[PDB]
């Protein structure tokens, strides 16, 4: 309810040594659009990134709490946070509200200190699963799913990884009603990532 | 999903499905369903998959925090003692049921832990959305065995309720608590063989690109 | 209290070429929380139409054994069009409004020369569609067609739309949809309707 | 009955969509417990009280 | 439900609010001030419940005085921003307010124009229209807005947004306040529509 | 919808050369066990039988009327009339808000054709080797659709049913021990007189309870 | 459920179902309903099946602290007014139990749903109990034996299982004297064969 | 949806939006959301639409009964209060319809919306739909009885845009029609990501 | 309430109790829960006072027509049919009966509460029949003489109004034979002063 | 909680009076049949359907 | 509040030099008549006696917090202190809204002062010659009050008291005939064991049904 309020969508599909991580930029207010530059991937770092789907409020705050505690984290032992403890951390926090938990699904994308490709997913209250080939949150969760898992193989190269990634989105946001029309691409490699904007059918 | 658990002469045969699903969507394949509690105890839920985690979780750290301040392997007593506490001042709310299998020192023991904190000492147990379809399996089948036969009951149970239900499918998992120790079988079959579906290309041209902007990591 | 609807989707997909309509349906029957059977045959044929149904399986059924009275009568002087039979399942569908079918239809056909399918909701509005898919696994299968064959999105070349990439990609369709869908079924029953004839195919899905 | 069919498509709601949906007839990870709907711990297996006058308590 | 339509130009900020008190039967009053003047640098109005909202604005304000004076907190349309947003959620899963806000001014950035909804939700955008405006004046906006706009444009703008509302809305609205933000200190108009 | 006196679930496969219908003659009202001689396989003819479950009220009504249309017409039926028919008469008291609180099973043997057939109170219905109604479908149906049961010679196919029914008395509360099996095969159509399976417990046992 | 307690010539003597169930559903028909409090007191528990375990578990304790500090034996009369206040305190828990010891001389103490805790005789439990009233009214005998209170507790927990949906499975017995605990075992099998 | 007519000077101007929804998922995106009864005489469904299109195809029905009987073609007074009659039949049993059955009386453009609330409005401007209210701002500023017929349909062309734009529910093809003292012509069906 | 019917050696014997209550207020403690429909057959009622009633009064007059109409002593299967119909016609009618009677052999018919009918060679209805199921099921024993049944229907009514409150009273019996009907009466002293 | 008293003496309608009125805490001369509350007839002397399942009714 | 296991009623009248109080022996859950030898007249001192219904754990509670006020303080109390402390209990109770479904009637003697006192669940109290609570107060109150009670000795009254009690048994469901009466006079306090009530059941005979 409060999560179609606002709409929107994330994917993040894994390809070979990089990470293709990609939302709409749409912000609802119901059925109105009130901005078409939104976006709701937030970077720790240029190699730590999560997204959020649904209050958007709770997905800001919640940043904010991310970001406080990844830096105290730092801070504590001078190596950089796994995305794999970043997402278990995400998840923890979630927890702490267990009986008003925040409206929100956060995804989390990033590389590995290992230089890996990394993404998971988590529900209202942290319940997190970590993904090797693809992962989506949002309205057009189901219709992100269908197409990637028809499309989807594995060890994609990251052009190619691109490439899909942005075809899946654009015909799953195309079937989605509060799907956005300005899309934004962050392809995540070891070298850091590149903020790709796209455009749809500008309705 | 169809979390099994099953008891035998020395030693516990805990066996879930590897499928999670939110409505009729498929959200997590290859799922791992135990989850580790101890050396000598596993525990596999059905229910909210949080909290599945999280109450597994804090039976993880108090039987940790005993065995290492005792020096002394936990009980699957104590282990299901912390889960009952803890679930049942939450009325439910906290919905985690549990199939608690170990062995300790006065030997194997199976528990069945319910959302609201009741408990039940069993021989075998069948959990989750698959349990009816496993448990007609283990009605039928269940005797006095040995870890390979258990092993063999177990795992046609979870293949039954995979079969038969609609919210169970992929793998099975399989994890044998024996008193020589625990030992898994991850994906220990694979009765949800998909198909050899072929790759699909799009040409790179398909794809435009705005604006593009490229960051460093350092 | 009483809920007279069970539901039974698995998906069922549409596709007219250019001389040729494809329609593919999972023979799967599902109960809540269970499989009743899974070799239930979801598309009927009305002479050289193929009717397609989901949603309620009874209902579906009653509202085909209507349409296959009402054609009967009508053809007592002339063989009905695929055009006046839509219409007449959209009549048929809107007397139910206030207790509706729970079957999306998808009313298939050739008028001569020109394939036709129809879409249809359960109250009745039927649209001329080029590619639809009904169920539950509608919107896991839709995004595929919109990309792949009516090309959307597609900022460069097209690849041709042939009669066997089409097939190709149904059963790509639907093994993605019988992945991610619980619902959808474990065989795939593909028919081919050409102007002068139609033929049916079977294929297997994972059965879980 | 018609089951305002539309009535967000009509109006601005200032979600009944133009063509009605599977769902006339939450975001959190959850399985069943049992097959059963709504059932997922023992029931409670007393015996239960009946008859008596709910309607008048205080009238021991 | 109340109406409220800002706009930012490259060196300026314009929010245009609806001066008129109302209840659902009654109108108690025609032009009340619904802005806070913050440094002359940032401009927030407002909206929604009077009794919350006056409250949390009044708290906002006085929250950011003390921040800059006894913290040297920078006081641009970003930090009040993210303090209402603060101020907003706290309370929003326990003892919700009902009220919404507008903040606009000149950061060293640039223009800003922040928008903070009932349940705290935070975004930047180059043009805002809030409560009833949400669903009358963003097509007015897009039709008419772009980015090279000059003050006067941006105030004929606001006119029409909230002439849209004046001859379709059902509710009543006469007098409009436009406090506009810029380089040179912050300008307020009243029009009677 | 009648939901007072509710006889539990039907299960009825087909084998290599007949069609197998079982039931319990148990009938509870709520928790208790009001009638336990409650009957409900009925033979709707030569080479056919019909098995019902659910609301006990709505059975007899169903059985009246079959009775009645079985009586009426001067021509014979197969299985799957009795099949369209019973569908048309249940998806009709749907259809008119009155539905039966009744799951029924026609079981029957054409010229060649083997019928194994459900139809659910809400008309919906289905045709397969294996159907069971009610909680049966969750218990029993899981463990019966285990074995290749086309292959299974008369009394193999009887001893899985019990054994079926058995599980299904061990694991419901709304079923006994008490079944009746209806069998039809080419030239035979047999209903046998309602007898009680035997059931062990020996599993219960825990340390050393004296055995009394 | 149905669970009994008779006290006859020289203890207790509980008798007991096996099945646990929810719905139509029997998700087990093993469960031990007689649960041990100590050596010498044995309870019964009726009602929700997470409060009752919940109240057992903390009647477990306080029996035993009192017995350390008394520096004597469990009082059956002890664990029961302990059972009582819990009970009667948390209105939220719905919990009915009967227990039943030996300390000096053989007690059944029954608490309903409310906290009303009775000394009894006999006393019997459980949604299976209310079609054996009658059947326990007539056939009760005081200063019963061993095998006469057997034989009573085994024909009208039988009874219960033959109408109760909700009851079934092997009778499990439980006779607390003065020198112990001794178990039995009633096999279904007999009981649904008859 | 979004739907827009209104009258000016030089004749009438109809345009649509063609998206058709099903909650979040987007069913179909070329629906045709005009139903023409005869050349002077067309009707603009919005809401449900299986209830809009049946009652308006009804309508086509009675409009066609009509001319046979009189040799003349209806007027659109009486197009509108069939339709409006049929839906108030069922006033208070949920049913949702909102339409403008525009054409001309002879010489005269007339507008009528109508409503499953039994309403009916003759007007010169009406929006119906989820982007309604978008329109109306849009025509609202740029509106004006005395627009030339181009000027007419880019306003109306642009209005629906600019709804389909902002709005969810609506953002199909941009149908676009012109009702003159002659007839209607379908001016388009303008795809909106190609403006 | 505790209604009763017991099939012994060549007769009919119904049994039940007096007392009507109206929450905790008994509106009355003389009301005949027999009714007969003919001179030999007779219908113990339980459920809705009015509906019950209603059935009764209707199944009466039908019995009597189609007796006449074929000139054959009145039926009891007749009555349980023509009572199911109703019973089954008319959901909103909380009713069920049990009708006994002897036209040429002595039979039970049972009227659930939702218009299911069975056969049945002893039954017994109303609220207080909960407690005395597993005291039937021991007693019964098939082929009694009069003074068996008496006394069986007079021990299981007797145990029915001590444990339930809404039955009470004196017990009134019928013995439907085939050489008529003749009634009895167990005064409510002798139950409640015993 | 207050009780909104004096909603109705506050505000003009577009029956909360200032004072708080007795028995805070029809137009048919009715008269009661009993002096129980509610009663009015006999109760419905049945033994009543309890247990069995209520939310899974087709599972039989 | 609880509502679980209720006692019936309570009758206390006073009469010349002396009080009585009398309540049934019998405790109910629901429509079930669970427990026959629940007393609920408890003596306070050497001079009154308290009789209670409702709730008997709500009894129970409260006689347990009496008896502890009773051996806590080193002061004796009059009837009336009772009243006033029981009153003040039950007030406090619903004030809090956790009210004893309680009612209780305090009776005693001081120097030749009779006290007979009603408190109900909310703490509501009053004094009267013949006070009677639950159901009594409208079936044996309108029958007790009848009969001038403050010149009957204690023998009419106590008969008095067992023909209420008897109408009570006849005309309530949750009244039986077993009761226990309790006396106090001046240098007296006595609570009889609990005595069956002989009843008639003689109207309904009728002319022509076999006595048995």
């Amino acid at each position: 309810d409060i999560s179609q309020h606002y709409g929107g969508s994330l994917l993040a599909m894994i390809g070979k040594s990089s990470v293709a991580f990609l939302s709409d930029k749409r912000l609802g207010s119901g059925p109105i659009s009130v901005s078409k530059n939104f976006t709701k991937i937030y970077s720790l770092t240029p190699r730590l990134f999560f997204g959020f789907t649904g209050l958007v409020s709770d997905g800001e705050m919640l940043f904010k709490k991310i970001r406080k505690n990844y830096n105290l984290f730092v801070q504590d032992n001078n190596k950089d946070m796994e995305p794999s403890e970043l997402s278990n951390m995400i998840s923890y926090i979630l927890y702490q509200k267990r009986l008003q938990p925040y409206y929100v699904a956060v995804i989390v994308c990033g590389m590995t200190l290992d230089k890996k490709p990394y993404a998971s997913s988590m529900d209202c209250i942290g319940a997190m699963k970590e993904t090797s080939e693809f992962v989506t949150s949002g309205t057009a969760s189901k219709n992100l799913m269908g197409l990637s898992e028809a499309l989807f193989y594995p060890e994609m190269e990251d052009e190619d990884l691109f490439t899909t990634s942005v075809q899946t989105f654009l015909n799953s946001s195309d079937r989605d009603t509060f799907g956005g029309m300005g899309f934004e691409c962050l392809l995540i490699n070891p070298e850091g990532y590149k903020r790709r904007e796209f455009v749809g059918r500008c309705d | 999903t169809t979390i099994v658990g099953v008891k035998y002469k020395g030693g516990v045969v805990i066996c879930a499905d590897t499928r999670s699903t939110s409505g009729p969507i498929v959200a997590d394949k290859n799922c791992s369903k135990i989850h580790y509690i101890s050396d000598n105890i596993q525990a596999c839920g059905a229910g909210t998959s949080a909290d599945i985690t999280r109450v597994t979780r804090k039976a993880s750290k108090v039987l940790s925090i005993f065995s290492k301040t005792y020096n002394r392997l936990p009980r699957v007593s104590h282990c299901v003692r912390t889960c009952q506490l803890h679930l049942h001042p939450y009325q439910g709310h906290i919905s985690a049921a549990l199939v608690v299998g170990g062995v300790d020192d006065t030997g194997a023991h199976l528990y069945d832990v319910y959302p609201h904190g009741s408990s039940n000492s069993v021989s075998y147990t069948a959990l989750g959305s698959g349990s009816l379809a496993a448990i007609s399996i283990l009605e039928a089948g269940y005797k006095d065995m040995n870890r390979e036969e258990a092993m063999e009951l177990a795992c046609a149970a979870i293949e039954a309720g995979i079969m038969n239900d609609l919210y169970s499918g992929s793998n099975i998992d399989v994890c044998v608590i024996s008193q020589e120790g625990r030992e898994m079988f991850r994906n220990y079959k694979k009765v949800g063989v998909r198909n050899e579906v072929p790759k699909f290309q799009y040409p790179r041209s398909s794809v435009k690109i705005l604006k593009e902007d490229i960051y460093k990591y350092i | 209290k009483f809920n007279p609807y069970e539901d039974n989707s698995g998906s069922t997909v549409s596709i007219r070429l250019n001389n040729s309509i494809i329609i593919a349906a999972d023979t799967r029957h599902c109960s809540e929380m269970g499989i009743y059977s899974r070799n239930t045959s979801k598309i009927f044929r009305i002479g050289d139409f193929l009717l397609t149904i989901t949603g309620f399986y009874a209902d579906g059924y009653e509202l085909y054994n209507r349409l296959k009275y009402q054609v009967q009568i009508y053809e007592s002087f002339n063989k009905i069009s695929i055009h006046s039979l839509a219409n007449l399942a959209s009549k048929i569908m809107y007397s139910k409004r206030l207790f509706p079918y729970y079957s999306y239809v998808t009313l298939s056909g050739f008028e001569g020369d020109n394939p036709y399918v129809y879409s249809f909701d359960c109250l009745g509005h039927f649209e001329e569609v080029d590619s639809v898919c009904n169920g539950s696994g509608s919107p896991l299968i839709q995004p595929l067609l919109d990309s792949t064959i009516e090309k959307k999105n597609w900022a460069g070349e097209n690849y041709e739309v042939t009669e066997e990439y089409v097939k190709d990609i149904v059963r790509r369709g639907f093994n993605a949809a019988s992945e991610r869908d619980v619902k959808t079924g474990d065989n795939v029953e593909i028919w081919i309707i050409k102007k002068d004839g139609m033929t049916k195919e079977y294929e297997r899905l994972r059965q879980d | 009955g018609f089951g305002n069919v539309g009535e967000d498509d009509l109006h601005p709601q200032i979600k009944k969509g133009a063509i009605f949906s599977p769902e006339e007839f939450d975001g959190i990870d959850k399985t069943d417990i049992f097959p059963l709907k709504k059932k997922r711990d023992p029931d409670s297996d007393h015996f239960k009280k009946t008859g008596g006058d709910d309607d008048n308590p205080f009238l021991y | 439900m109340e109406s409220s339509v800002a706009l930012k130009g490259n060196d300026f900020v314009i929010i245009g609010t609806d001066s008129s008190v109302k209840n659902s039967y009654l109108v108690l009053k025609r032009e009340e001030d619904k802005f806070y003047n913050i440094n002359n640098k940032v401009v927030f109005t407002y909206l929604g419940d009077q009794g919350d909202a006056f409250r949390t604005s009044s708290f906002i304000n006085e929250k950011l005085v003390y921040e800059e004076i006894q913290n040297n907190v920078e006081i641009t349309p970003k930090v009040t921003a993210n303090v209402i947003q603060k101020t907003l959620y706290d309370n929003l899963r326990s003892h919700p307010k009902n009220c919404y806000f507008l903040v606009g001014g000149l950061s060293q950035d640039g223009p800003e124009l922040y928008s903070v909804d009932l349940y705290g939700s935070l975004h930047e955008n180059d043009f805002m229209a809030v409560g009833i405006s949400t669903y009358f004046c963003y097509g007015v906006l897009d039709k008419e807005y772009h980015k090279n706009i000059t003050k006067e444009d941006g105030i004929k703008i606001i006119q029409k947004c909230f002439d849209v509302l004046k001859q379709r809305c059902s509710v009543d609205i006469s007098n409009i306040e436009i406090k506009i933000v810029s380089k040179e200190g912050v300008e307020t108009i009243n029009k009677v529509l | 919808m009648k939901n007072f006196v509710i006889g539990s679930g039907v299960i009825s496969l087909r084998y290599k050369n007949g069609v197998i219908t079982c039931t319990d003659t148990q009938a509870s009202y709520g928790n208790l066990c009001k009638f336990n001689d409650v009957r409900r396989i009925f033979r709707l003819s030569s080479n056919t039988l019909i098995s019902l479950s659910g609301e006990i009220s709505d059975i007899q009504f169903l059985m009246n009327e079959l009775n009645k249309l079985n009586e009426s017409d001067p021509v014979k039926m197969s299985p799957r009339g009795y099949l369209n028919l019973v569908q048309g008469i249940l998806y009709n008291k749907r259809s008119r808000v009155e539905p039966l609180n009744v799951s029924v099973s026609i079981v029957g043997v054409d010229d060649d054709d083997f019928l194994v057939s459900c139809v659910n109170h809400l008309g919906n219905f289905y045709e397969d080797n294996i159907v069971c109604t009610g909680l049966s479908n969750m218990i029993a149906l899981p463990f019966l659709r285990t074995c290749n049961v086309l292959d299974l010679e008369r009394d193999e196919a009887i001893s899985l049913v019990e054994k079926a029914m058995t599980v299904m008395c061990y694991r419901s509360c709304r079923s006994s021990n008490r079944i009746q099996i209806g069998v039809v095969e080419k030239g035979l159509v047999d209903i046998s007189d309602p007898y009680v399976l035997n059931t062990d417990w020996q599993v219960g046992h825990n340390e050393e309870e004296i055995v009394l | 459920t149905t669970i009994m307690a008779v006290k006859y010539a020289d203890g207790i003597l509980i008798g007991a179902d096996c099945r646990t169930s929810m719905g139509t559903y029997v998700s087990s028909r093993f469960t031990d309903k007689l649960t041990k409090i100590s050596d010498n007191i044995y309870c019964c528990r009726s009602g929700s099946a997470a409060d009752t375990q919940a109240i057992t578990q903390y009647i477990t304790e306080l029996v035993q602290r009192s017995s350390f500090i008394d520096k004597e034996i469990p009082s059956v009369k002890k664990a029961a007014m302990a059972a009582k206040d819990i009970i009667y305190r948390y209105p939220n828990m719905l919990a009915g139990l009967i227990i039943a010891g030996y300390d000096t001389k053989p007690r059944i103490f029954n608490i309903s749903l409310g906290g009303t805790m009775t000394e009894a005789e006999w006393q019997i439990g459980g949604s299976g109990s209310a079609y054996i009233y009658g059947l326990c009214d007539t056939t009760f005998k005081p200063n019963m034996n061993l095998e006469e209170a057997l034989e009573f507790v085994k024909l009208a927990v039988t009874c219960a299982i033959k109408r109760d949906n909700a009851s079934g499975g092997c009778i499990r017995m439980a006779s607390i004297t003065r020198e112990g605990v001794q178990r039995f075992f009633y096999s279904g099998d007999k009981i649904l064969n008859s | 949806t979004t739907t827009l007519a209104f009258i000016f000077q030089g004749g009438m101007v109809i345009a649509v939006d063609s998206r058709a929804s099903a909650g979040s998922y987007i069913a179909s995106q070329n629906v045709h959301k005009v139903i023409r009864v005869n050349k002077h005489l067309i009707g603009t469904m919005a809401g449900g639409a299986s209830d809009c299109y049946f009652w308006e195809k009804k309508m086509g029905l009675y409009a066609k009964l009509y001319e046979l009987k009189n040799n003349k073609r209806i007027s659109v007074s009486a197009a509108s209060m069939y339709l409006s009659n049929c839906v108030y039949s069922y006033k208070g049993q949920g049913l949702s319809l909102g339409s403008m059955v525009c054409g001309y009386d002879g010489d005269k453009p007339v507008i009528y919306y109508v409503d499953d609330a039994g309403q009916r409005l003759s007007g010169d401007l009406f929006s119906v739909g989820s982007g309604s209210t978008i329109a109306y701002g849009v025509l609202n500023e740029s509106y004006r009885f005395d627009l030339t017929k181009e000027e007419a349909l880019n306003l109306g062309k642009k209005a629906i845009w600019h709804a389909t734009h902002r709005d969810a529910y609506s953002g199909g093809n941009v149908n676009l029609y012109f009702m003159d003292k002659n007839g209607w012509e379908h001016l388009g069906t303008f795809d909106v990501d190609k403006f």
